[PDB]
């Protein structure tokens, strides 16, 4: 159960710092080397940086002057920093685990490794050997190493849930939930469509589960409309077999830009 | 940004490739990764030192390299696969990664699916704030392509209408929706409103009686 989970505002003003953390559980930052990768929305993933074991910081060369990555071993956290942020900053950030080792690895052949009293020597054989002493061995077998030739190896062993942040200079906006439910004549099911239209917020994003999560199947979720007021809205449905009477319906709303919470009732309208 | 087609296609049970073109500062360094971005989920590590499988992942996806030009080869193509793929790489240093400019997989020969259509009218809780949202859900439908018409009393309306992309839902299809935004006047002054959702030249269309609700 190794677990990455990202925290901070969904929501920060332009020039100002964005400040994330990553609390990492079942396992040892000692042990792990963590970084950070976004994704702007329609943009492709970016690279901005890690800290290893040793606690080496690396950045994207690119980015590092705007970018700050530190951590603390026995609370498990690692913090990044975005200095100066704009609306080009707005993305989805992901706390991960990185591999990140540096190697030597020579021309395609000479996969094995072979330091003698002579130099360093990319070898095709995995004897060090009978091509240390001679020297008509290693120029046969081997090639010798440079001092300046390395190689870099980096990938993503797991990733995190990530942390979508907006960009934006706008005031936050709590939404309305409003039910959904079919007009009276459209009663005749077979099964009985409903939802919630959470109308009117700002920023993204916005959770619904229904029934607190105990009502999972049938639940479909829309992406959200951005109307030309800038306020979000999207809708979220359930479909159920009817009839279904005794049972309520619930869709339970989430907005954590402003720590609002709406649980809102959906009943059939009864005519 | 490493260089990658914006999209490539295949067809179900066959084979497709996707090549990641870089320098001999990157890929010809000789350490390739992929990843696989399905949206609504977070992305998923497919191959790392250019051919190694990660954990979890089917020898039905298998990486390779030439020179300084990687290759993602994903053979039995199933639903499941369309998604964004982006190849990844180290250079100059192993904390310094370059991501490839992604590319997106539709998987063709899978069978068509109508839109299922939910037409819904505004609640009284908005009614009372003096606006009305009709809302049209469209769900189940491959491929993702729809066009939404809204109208009233049967005549074409051509303000207020905001419609999504379509996007994948659970089971590899479609899903969309439109909003019809009135004032509480509107919505009691006509007889009748439809969302008329045309996909693949059929079309669908759901009525809505301000008078029957």
């Amino acid at each position: 159960q190794v677990q990455l989970r990202e925290s901070g505002p969904s929501l920060v003003k332009p020039s100002q710092t964005l400040s994330l953390t990553c609390t990492a559980s079942g396992f040892s930052l000692s042990d792990k080397a963590v970084g950070w990768v976004r994704q702007a929305p329609e943009k492709a993933l970016e690279w901005l940086g890690s800290i290893d074991t040793s606690g080496t910081t690396g950045y994207n060369s690119g980015l590092k002057s705007r970018l700050s990555i530190i951590k603390d071993n026995s609370k498990s956290q690692v913090s990044l920093s975005v200095s100066s942020v704009t609306t080009e900053d707005s993305a989805t950030y992901y706390c991960t685990i990185v591999h990140q080792e540096t190697s030597r690895r020579g021309p395609d052949g000479y996969s094995w490794i072979c330091e003698c009293s002579s130099g360093t020597y990319t070898c095709d054989a995995d004897n060090c050997g009978n091509l240390c002493p001679s020297d008509w061995q290693l120029t046969l077998h081997c090639h010798r190493l440079d001092s300046s030739t390395y190689t870099y190896d980096w990938h993503v062993e797991t990733w995190g849930q990530g942390l979508r942040v907006t960009v934006s200079s706008a005031s936050t906006t709590a939404p309305k939930v409003y039910p959904l439910s079919s007009c009276c004549g459209d009663k005749s099911s077979s099964t009985v469509t409903l939802g919630c239209l959470v109308s009117s917020y700002m920023p993204e994003p916005v959770t619904v589960t229904w029934n607190s999560g105990a009502l999972k199947s049938g639940v479909h979720t829309f992406p959200a409309v951005l109307q030309s007021s800038g306020l979000y809205s999207l809708s979220s449905m359930v479909t159920v077999p009817g009839s279904t009477s005794g049972q309520t319906f619930t869709c339970n709303v989430a907005h954590p830009a402003s720590s609002t919470k709406v649980d809102k009732a959906v009943e059939p309208k009864s005519c | 940004v490493l260089n990658q087609p914006s999209s490539v296609s295949g067809s179900l049970g066959q084979r497709v490739s996707i090549t990641c073109s870089g320098s001999s500062s990157n890929v010809g360094n000789g350490y390739v990764s992929w990843y696989q971005l399905i949206p609504g989920s977070a992305p998923r590590t497919l191959i790392y030192g250019d051919t190694s499988r990660a954990s979890g992942v089917p020898d039905r996806f298998s990486g390779s390299r030439s020179g300084n030009t990687a290759t993602l080869t994903i053979s039995s193509l199933q639903a499941e696969d369309e998604a964004d793929y982006f190849c990844a790489s180290a250079e100059d240093s192993s904390s310094n990664a370059v991501f490839g400019s992604g590319t997106t997989l539709t998987v063709l020969g899978q069978p068509k699916s109508p839109p299922s259509v939910t037409l819904f009218p505004p609640s009284t809780e908005e009614l009372n704030g003096n606006k009305a949202t009709l809302v049209c859900l469209i769900s189940d439908f491959y491929p993702g392509s729809v066009t939404v018409v809204w109208k009233a009393d049967g005549s074409t309306i051509t303000r207020n209408v905001e419609t999504t992309r379509a996007s994948k839902q659970s089971n590899s299809k479609y899903a969309a929706s439109s909003y019809l935004s009135l004032t509480s006047s509107d919505w009691k002054s006509k007889g009748s409103y439809s969302c008329e959702v045309t996909h693949e030249g059929s079309t669908v269309t759901k009525t809505v009686k301000p008078s029957e609700c």
